């Protein structure tokens, strides 16, 4: 059968991961310019939202060194690859858990809809990679939000999920932090309530 | 805006480290214990961030002077540098390459590193550089030591630098550790032996490079990195 | 009434894949985690049914006509036959043998294959032999072609059909696959991957029987199948 | 040491073994004679009951492609090897649960008792094998019940268990299902309250 | 008009199947007795017919929808895809390649075939592809299966496709045959064994693609071919 | 010595070569362009004609299953390698004898003269090449006209051949089919009156 | 591949064959019983004919150390296996050409019809087996008879035969010899008229 030159292994992003992905989390001076934990600017489109949550380890305790990419379409459910710290809106973004901060934020708009490759709506979702320490290569899940049952029922990812219970894991909670819209969405990487991670 | 128009080669599970790999200690509790669960490329998985406009500063990629505090900092001077290419032997243009490493001694700049070997005044230890049209990338600092961790008694990690390519989409992305060819500290590691196949480890030594080095100057390591190949959809919804 | 005069040679645990077998992932949350435990061999385990009775249509066997609705099934039409024996080489006379099987173009005829390619009209996929005096057994049927299935991103299972055999107890049933000699997915799947041994695969792979074939019309593999050593008990509870 | 020819491997049996053994189950035509879930016709000998249960996966769900192999004694504590449709009783019979039907049943009578090897009597049982997709080597247990504490405590199967809390995960609870007695045998295969499992 | 510019390397023609073969019996009567003869290149030999104005019809090389007859042919769904290049690793662009090949269960969809393995209504079996400016071709079908035929008396051509290339000139047309991986039937075929050079042999072998493959779709299998390799003329009548 | 990659061998064309490159002749439905034998519509240049031939085994029974390819150039002696439907002339058509037509037919012109490589006329010519099951590795050959016998007497090609007697086996003879001028040129495959067949 | 024990290879009988399978045309002591010529005693039941040919070598010449053995139905389409001097009729003899004899003759009766494996009649005939010094491995080929005119035309066997002139070398012809009827059968082993072979 036809090999191709085989994909370089993937190694643990290990403890230090903040001094070079996350500069000011692990408060070292940064650079002019950082993939940070904002993705939209006060005046880009859409419904602004504040993300926030925390994740588990196998026996409950707080991973407070771990390191998150996400990826999510605009309001208007486009991709904006174009990175530029000059535009009201980034697609792309960087967050981390830290010893001081055991929850991680993210200030961004809410995703419109985006088709898969066969034509059908996904529900709005923000894609995420994490990294850490014992972990040896990255996981990635999908953040879907409780105020779209109706397109999260009719997602054709979230249906991919054999059992129901396992759908919930990955459904954001609505709340108010200082009377901004936020959701929380917790990750367990181990156990009871375990979130759903992708391959693909 | 970004287009769905690739699909990316699937990834070998069994050739990059599993997730529970129980002699590297911090792995079993946090590696899942459920299936991942697999789902088709949508316009999700296929695009990424294109960080061409990223405003870098002119000593982003030299560890030898961006972090600088009137000197030079002490240790082996190297460049590190290689290509990146996907598994089509195509090049990967513009993609952001990020590495960050210890100093001579081992001692990480960071709060929570308390080993004794001690700081050195004049490094830093991070570094980007955006790969140019050929896929070519090339870093100069100084050479890693080895440092102790607490996994078993007398854990020794093997010199080392962590390094996290972008590659055109979220499914290419990739973090991971280059070693140096020859060090004995490299088959006793349990993090390097989380990877079980011993050909995938060699996939991981930069080898040294006198080619490259700038004679009496600084030595060169040639550190190639491959991400899953891509090609055009084709025959799909028919 | 039936009576307990017979042992059966051990199963090794070893050979046989094991229930945990992560790679195969729907293993993982239907493997037991406690120990098996072992019982002595008593007359519930040693004896089993006998269908020397059961009433077979007469195109039991042969899937080419079973299913009939206008024609003959689309697709390479092949023999599978061969000999059922104990590990001491017996034959096993007048035993069940039930297979079943997608069609030319990897689709069950099941509700929950939404597989695209088609189904096939003149096609069932399902027969049943009684061996013969010597322990033969022989079906007609049309190659099956590999199905996708959801495990991994890009797995499909090689093509195969799918075996039941009773023999002369519940300690010898067993139910287990046949794959086709030199079908390149065989290396590759998870299932197959199940088994350690790659000896044990071996025994799984019908052999291209062209001594069976008939001429201008059909090819035929040959599978045998080995069930549990028989023996008498001897020196037992004195 | 000696050799024999190895055993053939075993596979799974797939989540399409409905196709190839229950052939009603699976909804599609079935042959004159068909091996299926009623062991004992009305006018047989002893007991009448009715068993039913559920497989569950580790994580509490339930095996919805299961199929499930019964061996057991009459009432008089002999198996009837010679399988025949005609037969008022048949030693030997096939149950699934399905995905219109969650939950498996059978139809037979109380087995009698049966002596081990050394002579000594075991509980009445049912000798159960189970298969399904996930399981690459099927299972073996045995259903025992609720209402035969004295024999449970004598048997020298049950006391093989090291645990007596282990014990009771092979004891079908007793119940009615429009006055017709029946018992509940519900299998764990994974997890807490885990099913005994057998080898030999 | 076409201009005289170009030599081709001369064939190997104890490479290439010999014409008297005889396992393989019309050879007999159909090879010629006198010796070929040489002559040299001409404008006659080195131009040939360039297609890039033929109107292709848009299904014209996805054989599972040019035939449509309301429905999907049954059999394996597979894309089969590679390159052709010249001796010299060059590759040929806007060349044509054809090919024709049987069913599902070996039937050819022409008036003289009267295996009785049926007719498929949904496949009719022909593709045309022009090559890119890459060389690159691709069709969509559903894999072909053995037939029996009259050679000796139980001969199976194994599963096959017939390839028919142009190249640059008639200096370079091709026919030929394409094989699948693993196929057993490949090494007892007497028109296979035509081929005296076992490694002649392994170039028409297709080999099983992963990576070219569509998840929950269909296989891919990747064929390349090389054509007699093409140079500039050179120090010509002085 | 130098190796290059090898090249791609041959295997025969097979008993039904017509289903993919004879669509017609095999009865199969056409698409809307195919390559035939009409090499020149009624109004192109040059002195129409027709050929006609029949080809033979070393048995003298007819092959008819053959397939054969022409390349020619168009009546001034200039190659047309741009092949279009529409053009007057092409250069290259494909014909087939089949069960029902022993005999292969091709409509064109006659073509003129062209020089070989030092600068020197060839007799006018025709290159065919034939394909059948049976023949592993096609065969070359070259149709001369019986009319051009003092061109065909200086020609550098038909006198590389080197006995007299062979070089007629390349030679069509003239003759007449309603009105309209054709030449007659038989293939003898093996045996007596051997066809002349090349290596180039 | 299943792989069987090969069979043990064949070797030419030599020019002595006749010595060991034709004592008498050997000009050697005979046995009490011999296996030869004359497959019908006078009384059996059919129509009684004499078979007489001659066998050719490539070149023309007469093979005479040929050895030949036959095999028929007897006048109802029976073959009669059990061997026995005593029977009227007998399915198989033997013959030979010799240096005295360049003819073989049988003595025997117009065999009956046979149907083949589909059941489609096959015209009379007999099977022969040619052996001879110089033939490494011996030819089959069918004797067939050139009054039977309408049943040859529909033979399944001489129908696999593609060539209709080939057909014409299995086809004996009818003539008398001393008031009985003949039916002379020449065998070309190679050359202009080769006998048509089989394999089976
Ligand atoms: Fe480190
Ligand atoms: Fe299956
Ligand atoms: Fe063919
Ligand atoms: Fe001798």
């Amino acid at each position: 059968p036809i090999e191709l030159l085989p994909e370089t292994p993937s190694q643990t992003a290990g403890p230090y991961v903040h001094i070079g992905l996350a500069l000011e989390a692990a408060g070292n001076p940064t650079r002019d310019q950082e993939i940070w934990n904002r993705l939209a600017k006060p005046d880009a489109p859409g419904e602004h939202i504040l993300l926030l949550g925390q994740v588990y380890d196998g026996n409950g305790h707080l991973v407070r060194d771990s390191f998150l990419e996400v990826w999510q379409a605009d309001a208007n459910g486009e991709y904006q690859d174009a990175y530029n710290l000059e535009n009201a809106f980034n697609s792309f973004g960087r967050t981390a858990t830290t010893f001081d901060a055991g929850e991680w934020t993210l200030h961004t708009v809410k995703p419109g809809v985006v088709n898969n490759a066969a034509g059908v709506p996904m529900a709005p979702h923000i894609n995420i990679s994490l990294f850490a320490r014992g972990i040896n290569i990255h996981l990635h899940t999908r953040l879907y939000f409780d105020d779209e049952a109706q397109a999260n029922a009719k997602c054709p990812v979230l249906n991919l999920i054999e059992q129901p219970q396992r759908r919930e894991t990955l459904i954001a909670k609505r709340c108010e932090v200082d009377g901004k819209t936020a959701y929380r969405f917790d990750i367990r990487i181990q156990g009871e309530g375990e979130t759903v991670f992708f391959d693909f | 805006p970004a287009q769905d128009n690739s699909r990316f080669v699937i990834r070998d599970r069994n050739w990059h480290p599993k997730a529970l790999t129980p002699d590297y200690k911090t792995s079993i509790a946090r590696s899942p214990r459920q299936a991942l669960v697999s789902i088709p490329q949508s316009i999700s998985e296929t695009t990424g961030p294109n960080f061409s406009h990223l405003g870098f500063g002119a000593h982003d990629h030299d560890l030898l002077l961006n972090f600088n505090n009137g000197g030079l900092p002490i240790g082996e001077r190297i460049i590190v540098a290689g290509r990146v290419v996907d598994q089509y032997g195509k090049p990967v243009p513009n993609t952001l390459v990020e590495m960050w490493q210890a100093n001579a001694g081992g001692r990480c700049r960071h709060k929570n590193d308390r080993y004794l070997a001690p700081l050195d005044p004049n490094f830093g230890g991070v570094g980007r550089c955006l790969t140019d049209s050929d896929g070519y990338y090339s870093f100069r600092t100084i050479k890693p030591g080895p440092y102790p961790w607490r996994n078993g008694p007398n854990d020794w990690r093997p010199a080392h630098i962590h390094f996290g390519i972008s590659g055109p989409s979220i499914a290419t992305k990739l973090i991971t550790q280059l070693y140096f060819e020859g060090d004995p500290l490299i088959p006793m590691c349990p993090i390097v032996k989380s990877i079980a196949n011993p050909e995938a480890v060699q996939q991981l030594i930069a080898k040294l490079d006198m080619n490259n080095a700038n004679p009496m100057d600084c030595l060169a390591y040639r550190f190639d990195i491959v991400l899953r190949g891509q090609r055009k959809t084709h025959f799909e919804n028919c």
